[PDB]
């Protein structure tokens, strides 16, 4: 489908779209990846130690690096709090984007 | 105007 | 370590940064920072074939371009008249460009000269391209503190934030 | 003339975009292929404020300034179930740690 | 870090 699903840590439900999601180089080996053709398949990707304030904001950094990706436009900066950069680094490293 | 290439004097 | 294996090491650095724009004429980069504030930089390939790269900054009068000179394993900003030791070199040319970023902090509206001899000043970059979100949170994390080896993260990720040390 | 925004309604929240001449309304219909509910179903807010179809989304202060893709603004979604609306709830986020001693 | 100095471009 056009969207996906993203389920953090705490059960909070991300709908973002699917190009979108993409820029995560683990989204995309487990929504691009093997599987079976009569199977049904979930459109849901559950992210058991990725809290909500944290996956929130990867999913900002998706809608960032798309808009700005093959662009004439200035590229402005992203904004990290230092409260969430490590964790953010934990979570960034762990999907590859 | 500035010239289009320049360079440095550390003053 | 020997020396191309240095000048490798500055060369993938520079690919990490986001503001190395490779290919790109003089008029292309007054174009990209003809409105930019002033401070606004970016290093480029360069045209000349005794160089390698170039910076491209708005200063007070418009955007200029400086050769960065490469002479026995350091990178130097090209220079009309130069004393070596008071001239800034280092093995990273990104560590030439945050070096100089970090001075002109101090620099200073109404207390700039407003007419002559131009005052080089560097402050924010120009990408060419997002960053990945660890390169990003690893600037945030250097803009914080240069302690890195006390943060709670695994030692994995600490040897990742130790092979870019800069802020900018 | 693009905005992006975070529709949000109890434990679910929405990335997308949209432009911002287009209308409330419009909006309601992105959030209908979504949560397969139909517009005369759905009420959006921008903080307390009840925004109206009409209305097009700069008019209700999504700009290109205040709604930017590395920031997107938040609106508000309650459903309609039965006779009467819901309540306008939306489930805050997690906290982060207490930042370490050595950082700030 | 370091102390500023006036650099002149010419
Ligand atoms: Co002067």
């Amino acid at each position: 489908m056009m969207y996906v699903k993203l389920i953090s840590s705490d059960g909070h439900e991300f709908i973002v779209k699917r190009e979108h999601a993409l820029t995560s180089g683990t989204i995309k080996a487990m929504l691009s990846g093997p599987g079976q053709f009569a199977e049904n398949e979930t459109n849901e990707v559950n992210f058991r130690e990725i809290p909500s304030h944290v996956l929130s904001k990867v999913c900002m950094y998706f809608t960032y690096k798309v808009r700005y990706t093959n662009s004439s436009t200035e590229i402005p900066e992203f904004p990290i709090a230092p409260e969430i950069a490590l964790e953010l680094l934990m979570a960034a490293n762990f999907l590859d984007c | 105007p500035v010239p289009d290439y320049t360079s440095i004097h550390i003053x | 370590s020997m020396q191309a294996a240095r000048l490798a090491k500055a060369l993938r650095e520079l690919g990490q940064t986001g503001w190395y724009w490779g290919s790109m004429t003089v008029n292309e980069a007054k174009e990209k920072l003809k409105e930019a504030p002033e401070g606004t930089f970016l290093i480029r390939d360069s045209s000349h074939s005794d160089y390698l790269l170039t910076i491209s900054v708005k200063t007070s009068a418009g955007p200029t371009n400086l050769r960065i000179e490469y002479q026995d394993g350091k990178f130097r900003l090209d220079s009309i008249i130069c004393v070596k030791s008071k001239l800034k070199q280092f093995d990273s040319v990104v560590h030439l460009i945050d070096y100089y970023v970090q001075m002109c902090k101090d620099k200073r509206g109404p207390e700039a000269p407003r007419n002559g001899t131009v005052h080089l000043y560097l402050t924010k970059p120009l990408y060419t391209s997002a960053p990945s979100l660890q390169h990003l949170c690893r600037l945030t994390i250097n803009k914080c503190t240069g302690a890195i080896w006390g943060l709670p993260l695994p030692t994995r990720l600490k040897d990742y934030l130790e092979e870019y040390k800069f802020q900018v | 003339m693009d905005v992006f925004l975070m529709i949000r309604r109890h434990k679910t929240t929405i990335f997308t975009d949209a432009k911002e001449s287009s209308t409330v309304f419009e909006l309601k219909r992105i959030v209908e292929g979504i949560l397969k509910r139909p517009p005369d179903e759905q009420r959006l807010y921008k903080d307390d404020q009840l925004l109206d179809d009409g209305k097009t989304l700069g008019e209700c202060g999504f700009t290109s300034q205040t709604a930017r893709p590395q920031a997107p603004a938040t609106v508000g979604l309650a459903f309609r179930a039965d006779d009467t609306f819901e309540a306008l709830c939306i489930e805050p986020f997690s906290s982060p740690p207490e930042l370490p001693d050595v950082m700030k």
